[PDB]
Formats: C-alpha cells, sequence, structure tokens
C-alpha cells in the first residue's frame, strides 16, 4: 500500500491546500480509453507511461503554485516533494518512455482569477491522482 | 445504458441469474459493479459492491460475477421475500454513476388465493359533512386480476365507482381498493348497498344497510 | 433516531426550480473520503444518478442531467442541496439522499436516504378529509375485528399514515391511493386487533399530508 497510502497522502495534501486559499476566494494530463489502465483494453505498459508523464507534467504546475505563497509553504512544498517521491517509486516499476517551457508559453495563454486558476490546476491533480489510484489496484 | 431483463421468475425453492450489460467506458474500465434490491414504498438497499464484495450483513447465497462488459448476479435458495426491484450499478468516467432500468424478482409457485373482502358504510361523520363513501378493502388473492360490481339492493352501480389496479402486498398476495360515492340521500333510500368481488370465477359480496 | 434525511416540497409548478435539501446526521460531510450522491426514481420505472458532491465540495453531474442540476452545500448545517431548473413532468420522481463511503476507489452507495416524493404539477395542493372506518369482524378471523381510516381528496401524493404515534404496526394494512376522475387521491389504512380490545384498547390513526402541511390524529371508535 505504499502506493494507496501515497496518493491518499498526496491528496490529502491537495484538500489541505485548497482550503489555505479558498478561504479567501470562497489540456492538463487526463486519463482516456486508450491509455488503457482501463480493464478493457489493458496494457499495463500504455499506462505505467501515463502516470509517469501525467504526473511529470502535473509535478511541473506546483513550480508556480510555490512561488504561489508563502503563508503555508512546506504543505506546498511537501505537495511537490512527495509527487517527486510518488514518480520514483512508479518509474522503479516501468522501464523508461513518455516540457517546463511548454507549460510556461502555456500557463501564460490561460491567464480571484490566480486561485480559480490554482483551483482547477489541484482539482485536476485530484481528479488525475483519483484515476492512478484506480489505475494501480487492478495491476 | 446498462441492460437488465425487465422481469425474471424464480423457483421458491432456488436458483436465478440477472444480467446487467454494461459498455468499455463503465461496467468495462472498472470494477465498480455495485447491486441493490428494492422492496416497494423502500428505499435501495445495498447487496454487492465491486462486482463480487458482499455488503455487510447480506446473505452467502447472493453472489455476484462479471465476464467482460456484463456482470451477473446468482440468488442461490429462494426465500419467497426475495420478490423486488433488482438494480446493478456502475462507475462511468469520469465520475459518474450509472444504473439499469432493474429487474423485478417474481417468487413464484404460490396457490391460488381467494380474496378477504372489508366493506365499511359511510360514516356519520362523513354523513354530516353532506358526503357519502362506502369502502370496499380487497387483500391477500393471486392471481392478481379482481373485478369488481357495486349493487344499490340489487341494481347494478356505475357512477361514483372508483377501482384501483391491484398491487403486490408483503406476502407477495394482491390487494385492491374500490370506492363508492354517493349522496346522503342515496345511501339512506336503498335497503343495502353491497360490494361484489370476482375471482377466479369465484364471487365474494359484503353488504352494508344504514 | 439517526438518518441522512432529505426536506420538501412536495408540489412545483413546470416554470420554477427544485431547491430539495439533504441533512447528515452521525457523520460530518467534510470527511474523507466521502461523496454525497442525489439520485431520483420516477413513479414505476428506474433509478437515475443526478449528481455528486465529495468532502473536498467538487461536484459531478449526469451528462443529460447538466445545465439543469446545480449540487450545493452547508458544511455549519451538515447539510446538501440539489437544484433542478426549469422542471417538466418527467422530473416527477422520489428523490433520493445516499453516501459513498469512498469518492476515490468506488461509486457504490452504502446509506441511502429515504425519498421525498416530487411531483411537477400546474394543479394546487388540496389537505385531506379524514374520517374514521370503524370495527367490523363480520369478514375477519374468530376473534378479530378490522379498522381504519379513509383520508379522502388530497393532491398531490403521498400521505404517512401510522398508528397510535407509530407505536401499532401489526395488522396494519394501508392501501395505496386511487387516483379519482376529480384528479385528487382517496386512500384507507386498516388495523387488525382482537375484537376482546375494542372496550379497551385506544385506536388513532396519524395522518400527515407534508405538500399542504396537514397533520390529522383521527381517533377510531366502535
Amino acid at each position: 500500500e505504499r502506493i494507496d497510502k501515497q496518493i491518499r497522502y498526496i491528496l490529502d495534501g491537495i484538500s489541505a491546500l485548497r482550503k489555505e486559499t479558498c478561504n479567501k476566494s470562497n489540456n492538463l494530463p487526463k486519463m482516456a480509453e486508450k491509455d488503457g489502465c482501463f480493464q478493457s483494453g489493458f496494457n499495463e505498459e500504455t499506462c505505467l507511461v501515463k502516470i509517469i508523464t501525467g504526473l511529470l507534467e502535473f509535478e511541473v504546475y506546483l513550480e508556480y503554485l510555490q512561488n504561489r505563497f508563502e503563508s503555508s509553504e512546506e504543505q506546498a512544498r511537501a505537495v511537490q516533494m512527495s509527487t517527486k517521491v510518488l514518480i520514483q517509486f512508479l518509474q522503479k516499476k516501468a522501464k523508461n518512455l513518455d516540457d517546463p517551457t511548454t507549460n510556461a508559453s502555456l500557463l501564460t495563454k490561460l491567464q480571484w482569477l490566480q486561485d480559480m486558476t490554482t483551483h482547477l490546476i489541484l482539482r485536476s491533480f485530484k481528479e488525475f491522482l483519483q484515476s492512478s489510484l484506480r489505475a494501480l489496484r487492478q495491476m | 445504458v446498462l441492460t437488465q431483463p425487465p422481469l425474471v421468475s424464480g423457483t421458491p425453492g432456488q436458483t436465478v441469474t440477472i444480467s446487467c450489460a454494461g459498455a468499455n467506458n463503465d461496467i468495462g474500465t472498472y470494477a465498480y459493479v455495485s447491486w441493490y434490491q428494492q422492496l416497494p414504498g423502500t428505499a435501495p438497499k445495498l447487496l454487492i459492491y465491486k462486482v463480487t464484495t458482499r455488503a455487510s450483513g447480506i446473505p452467502s447465497r447472493f453472489s455476484g460475477s462479471k465476464s467482460g462488459n456484463t456482470a451477473s448476479l446468482t440468488i442461490s435458495g429462494l426465500q419467497s421475500e426475495d420478490e423486488a426491484d433488482y438494480y446493478c450499478a456502475s462507475y462511468r468516467n469520469f465520475n459518474n454513476a450509472v444504473f439499469g432500468r432493474g429487474t423485478h424478482l417474481t417468487v413464484l409457485g404460490q396457490p391460488k388465493a381467494a380474496p378477504s373482502v372489508t366493506l365499511f358504510p359511510p360514516s356519520s361523520e362523513e354523513l354530516q359533512a353532506n358526503k357519502a363513501t362506502l369502502v370496499c378493502l380487497i387483500s391477500d388473492f393471486y392471481p392478481g386480476a379482481v373485478t369488481v360490481a357495486w349493487k344499490a339492493d340489487s341494481s347494478p352501480v356505475k357512477a361514483g365507482v372508483e377501482t384501483t389496479t391491484p398491487s403486490k402486498q408483503s406476502n407477495n398476495k394482491y390487494a385492491a381498493s374500490s370506492y363508492l360515492s354517493l349522496t346522503p340521500e342515496q345511501w339512506k333510500s336503498h335497503r343495502s348497498y353491497s360490494c361484489q368481488v370476482t375471482h377466479e370465477g369465484s364471487t365474494v359480496e359484503k353488504t352494508v344497510a344504514p | 433516531e439517526v438518518q441522512l434525511q432529505e426536506s420538501g416540497p412536495g408540489l412545483v409548478k413546470p416554470s420554477q426550480t427544485l431547491s430539495l435539501t439533504c441533512t447528515v446526521s452521525g457523520g460530518s460531510i467534510t470527511t474523507r473520503y466521502y461523496a454525497w450522491s442525489w439520485i431520483r426514481q420516477p413513479p414505476g420505472k428506474g433509478l437515475e444518478w443526478m449528481g455528486v458532491i465529495d468532502y473536498d465540495g467538487d461536484t459531478y453531474y449526469s451528462p443529460s442531467l447538466k445545465s439543469r442540476t446545480s449540487i450545493s452545500w452547508d458544511t455549519s448545517k451538515n447539510q446538501f442541496s440539489l437544484q433542478l431548473s426549469s422542471v417538466t413532468p418527467e422530473d416527477t420522481a422520489v428523490y433520493y439522499c445516499a453516501r459513498d463511503p469512498d469518492v476515490v476507489t468506488g461509486f457504490h452507495y452504502d446509506y441511502w436516504g429515504q425519498g421525498t416524493q416530487v411531483t411537477v404539477s400546474s394543479a394546487s395542493t388540496k389537505g385531506p378529509s379524514v374520517f374514521p372506518l370503524a370495527p367490523s369482524s363480520k369478514s375477519t378471523s374468530g376473534g378479530t375485528a378490522a379498522l381504519g381510516c379513509l383520508v379522502k381528496d388530497y393532491f398531490p401524493e403521498p400521505v404517512t399514515v401510522s398508528w397510535n404515534s407509530g407505536a401499532l404496526t401489526s395488522g396494519v394494512h394501508t392501501f395505496p391511493a386511487v387516483l379519482q376522475s376529480s384528479g385528487l387521491y382517496s386512500l384507507s389504512s386498516v388495523v387488525t386487533v382482537p375484537s376482546s380490545s375494542l372496550g379497551t384498547q385506544t385506536y388513532i390513526c396519524n395522518v400527515n399530508h407534508k405538500p399542504s402541511n396537514t397533520k390529522v390524529d383521527k381517533k377510531v371508535e366502535p
């Protein structure tokens, strides 16, 4: 369960994070059928790759949601650093295969609007981490 | 779209199967096939979840299965009380739940039951309110098909009659209701008003008089 | 006396909206890892999952049921409410409230929910008239009597009939309502009691018609 307990830790990390910030306001990686972590069309290889990559894209959006504080800098720092541990864990199961500046030109093009714009990033991260915990629990 | 047979009959002993045909993006892509039992007038009760995992308290005879994008449900040993509406559910991407229409389980083999008829004359409270209603209450009958005939003395009554469609009881027999609205003068004038219930060629007649 | 309870109405007109609310008891809403669902059931048809709100407070609706549906919540009162815009007589259903024991590893509902009836109608609201239908041992077994209550002319459905404030439940047969030519409903609740008890035990039918806020404790005498 060093993988269920993990995602959940990070999930509870986001839950506690949304709060410090949802208390003032008040094409991100996503899983498809072809990604195969889906009982039907299951390829443990197409998806184990899908997680690491998605987790790797998300794990760079939290390098904005860092210079986006510092009232809860470790709750903010721990989410980033705990995700790096999750990536390493999944890479250890995997076998290599999959850009920050893409997401820089892209995270500007998209940009309370700076919370509205943090909400979906963390909600989409919550949504993805759910789809991975589900994906993993079967394999 | 989770296809379940509309009706499924069962031996009053054992055993039955209820299918839940789904698709790739629901029953397919995960194992979230959950089953629910619903008795009439009440909320559905969880039986199975995650295709096979039985809910806490549910009997051993209730079994959960899956082949591809079709999950099935087995009830190994039928009690006369398993007569309920059975619902399957699944997770559809992303963060949705989808149900089937349902499956009515009919436990059969129960014999012919003659109806229990109770006729109530209009109450004194209602008569003062310038109204008159005769309450004919039919219960515990099998099959669930009855004909109600009202009689003002011996002549038939057609107008002011309200009859229900027979709906199943908890004991799996049928119950029906028939009300006869009259004017207090109509109730007084006639010697007697009778409720005649016909079931499988047999007649039960209850008579009330002012 | 702990639940998952739904609030009315009742009676809703086509142009109007549906502000249904569920009140959580014996458990916080904000707890890991729950999801709060709204599931509806039309008169004779099947279960329909409307939408969810998890412990985080993030919503997910049915693709056909979106635009019209919006799910809110009040953490302080431990409640979560449903809103259905532009209602049609297709929205006439029993609305259920349900719990997902863990939102991130299942879409199965353990604790339901109980239901409020909600019928869509141009028509008004009529409170029923309760009359005692008293003991008749003519059609019952040797040493028993049948007594009830005629709950006449009400709209809409349902009506909840209890006996002696929910104490007497054995031998109680509440028949489903008849839809009259007038468009109003009428029903009877009959309790089988021992014929010897008539002079001793008091029998009161406790009728409640929630849409018109009518509560009638009609005592049944021989």
